[PDB]
């Protein structure tokens, strides 16, 4: 859950 | 759950008073003299969930996935109310580990296979490799480690022993820099875990970088309740100072  | 390991050590029965209220360790890794240092040697080996302390290892590891890379560290906060203030905002690498900001992680860690991490547990030894538990097996769950192990870990971590890339670790490192001065770098980890609305495992783990040597550091606390990495951050900070260390 981090996106990038 | 214990750690085997016939090293030698200088025994620091000493410290006890420091302990007062714990089944405390406190383990010194004095990288020159290559020697280690325990007070309480039995609980030094007894491995226990690492909570937060293993967000140093979870960040590496995202690194070496490249979830983390550089320049790209952040995190957007979805808006979600948690407990600490200091986790209710966007995060970078240093902000996750200095709040110890569990959704940052657990974030990263989502996009860790599990055996991917078994793989890397492996390769860092990272006390019992147990992930079994939960979701979050790094916290009060399968997942533990001992003291000794802990100074192990942070020691080829800062030695470069470890598989990951250097300036992953420094990224790291620099995510767990408590304090920078000219005469030392006094890197540290709190974890603490809760069961039973009662704080049963603190820990704090780090070490001092001098301008000639490198003291690696774990502290344990067990108790019925205030064994919390604050506590033991406290107590670190008063055994290190005792050892003109900091
Ligand atoms: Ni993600």
């Amino acid at each position: 859950g981090h996106m990038s | 759950d214990k750690y085997e390991t016939n090293v030698s050590y200088k025994k620091l029965n000493q410290l006890a008073p420091y302990f007062k209220g714990f089944d405390g360790s406190f383990v010194l890794y004095n990288e020159r003299e290559q020697a280690y240092s325990i007070y309480n040697e039995p609980e030094s080996k007894q491995r226990y969930s690492p909570n937060s302390t293993y967000k140093i290892y979870l960040a590496l590891m995202a690194f070496d996935q490249n979830l983390l890379s550089l320049n790209h560290t952040e995190q957007q906060w979805d808006k979600h109310q948690y407990p600490f203030k200091e986790w209710n905002q966007d995060q970078n690498l240093n902000s996750s580990m200095k709040y110890s900001v569990n959704w940052y992680y657990e974030n990263l860690n989502k996009h860790l296979r599990q055996d991917e991490v078994k793989s890397y547990l492996d390769l860092i030894e990272y006390g019992n490799e147990e992930i079994s538990g939960n979701e979050n097996y790094w916290n009060e769950s399968s997942l533990k480690i001992s003291a000794i192990e802990q100074v192990n870990l942070l020691k080829n971590m800062k030695q470069h022993n470890m598989h990951f890339d250097n300036k992953a670790i420094e990224k790291v490192e620099n995510s767990m820099t408590l304090k920078q001065k000219d005469t030392y770098k006094y890197v540290g980890k709190t974890g603490t875990g809760i069961v039973n609305h009662k704080e049963a495992n603190g820990w704090f783990v780090g070490y001092v970088e001098t301008k000639d040597n490198t003291y690696y550091f774990a502290t344990h606390l067990k108790g019925e309740d205030n064994a919390n990495g604050e506590k033991a951050q406290q107590i670190s900070e008063r055994i290190l100072k005792e050892m003109e260390l900091i």
